[PDB]
């Protein structure tokens, strides 16, 4: 029997890219024209690409020209959507479909794209100096589960500048961001000088200051 | 493409009439497809008013002018889904905007389906009839067995299936065992279902196709 059969999608991030496959079987799409249809969590289908046979021929909707690419392999007999500069409108089941009695007549399974959107403030933990390291200390900020990008660093309200190094961001598997920020410190200032890491995700209008204390 | 109307809540048995308003051309046809929770849309209508094979006769389309109309004329339990309208060109696809299909919950009467032992089982000394209850609603049937009028009891075993929706209906599947020996030495198998106030009893006779 005739069967698409779909695979690709997940959780990707904003900007980001993805491919879809849709693997046709009892068939060959050589001769067909396929299409990707979509629908977002609670709403209608939406059309968004089709390829027509022999000639490659492809026609986009306007929320994705520019963005998606349809292709097909015929030795493959497969059919893709490369998804790329990917927004939170992408989000939705994303289908495959043959073309047949003037209607599409096949369906492939659905797979989900999620494009991750959820607006995180950062929570931010002390990196505490001991000590052990001569006369020289290091101290920091971890600043951790964010989203989106940027964060921005400062010490003890900009008054400290001098030793500061603050990381680029990494992106965790759980599509959330982390960083550190970490000074250079005389050991011997550890008793007397406080340390206090401001940390400010206007994103999410959060700001953070840490106290890093000996522990 | 507007759809009219955006929902509508029906019972079983209610004649149901969705609207498409067309946003191409008229001669690009319409197609009609029914979407479950969850499912892949399932192709219905093509071209205005032709049936998709398998699709049962209840569905029906068709076209004034602009207006094209998808009519169920006895909406059943499992007819709870979002309907689609579609226009296709070569350069565009356009989908109605969806009409919701709510229907009351309501007593859902199982089809009855009653299937004798395979030639290959009984070679394994052991013959299985299976009862299948599809698609009911509430939960509670009673099944009895019966093998030449006499009343089965212990040789049996039921499983059940939920559909997991709204409108979800049950299944249930009830086996009967028995050993090569009773199957041959008996003619008539029957399962009867008792729902309510009816009771619906189907069989075969052993070697009688
Ligand atoms: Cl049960
Ligand atoms: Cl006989």
């Amino acid at each position: 029997e005739v069967q698409l059969v779909e695979s690709g999608g997940g959780l990707v991030q904003p900007g980001g890219s993805l491919r879809l496959s849709c693997a046709a079987s009892g068939f060959n799409l050589r001769s067909y024209y396929m299409h990707w249809v979509r629908q977002a969590p609670g709403k209608g289908l939406e059309w968004v690409a089709s390829i027509s046979p022999y000639y490659s021929y492809t026609y986009y909707a306007d929320s994705v020209k520019g963005r998606f690419t349809i292709s097909a392999d015929t030795s493959k007999n497969t059919a893709y959507l490369q998804m790329n500069s990917l927004r939170a409108e992408d989000t939705a089941v994303y289908y495959c479909a043959r073309h047949g009695y003037g209607a599409m007549d096949y369906w492939g399974q659905g797979t989900l794209v999620t494009v991750f959107n959820q607006i995180k403030g950062p929570s931010v933990f002390p990196l505490a100096p001991s000590s052990t390291s001569g006369g020289t200390a290091a101290l920091g900020c971890l600043v951790k589960d964010y989203w989106p990008e940027p964060v921005t660093v400062s010490w003890n309200s900009g008054a400290l500048t001098s030793g500061v190094h603050t990381f680029p961001a990494v992106l965790q598997s759980s599509g959330l961001y982390s960083l550190s920020s970490v000074v250079t410190v005389p050991s011997s200032s550890l008793g007397t000088q406080t340390y206090i890491c401001n940390v400010n995700h206007k994103p999410s209008n959060t700001k953070v200051d840490k106290k890093v204390e000996p522990k | 493409m507007t759809q009219s109307p955006s929902s509508l809540s029906a019972s079983v048995g209610d004649r149901v009439t969705i609207t498409c308003r067309a946003s191409q051309s008229v001669s690009s046809a319409v197609a009609w497809y029914q979407q479950k929770p969850g499912k892949a849309p399932k192709l219905l209508i093509y071209s205005a008013s032709s049936l998709y094979s398998g699709v049962p006769s209840r569905f029906s389309g068709s076209r004034s002018g602009t207006d094209f109309t998808l009519t169920i004329s006895s909406l059943q339990p499992e007819d709870f889904a979002t309907y689609y309208c579609q226009q296709s060109s070569y350069s565009l696809i356009t989908f109605g905007q969806g009409t919701k299909v709510e229907i009351k919950r309501t007593v859902a009467a199982p089809s009855v389906f009653i299937f004798p032992p395979s030639d290959e089982q009984l070679k394994s000394g052991t013959a299985s009839v299976v009862c299948l209850l599809n698609n009911f609603y509430p939960r509670e049937a009673k099944v009895s067995w019966y093998v030449d009028n006499a009343l089965q009891s212990g040789n049996s075993q039921e499983s059940v299936t939920e559909q997991d929706s709204k409108d979800s209906t049950y299944s249930l599947s009830s086996t009967l065992t028995l050993s090569k020996a009773d199957y041959e030495k008996h003619k008539v198998y029957a399962c009867e279902v008792t729902q309510g106030t009816t009771s619906v009893t189907k069989s075969f006779n052993r070697g009688e196709c």
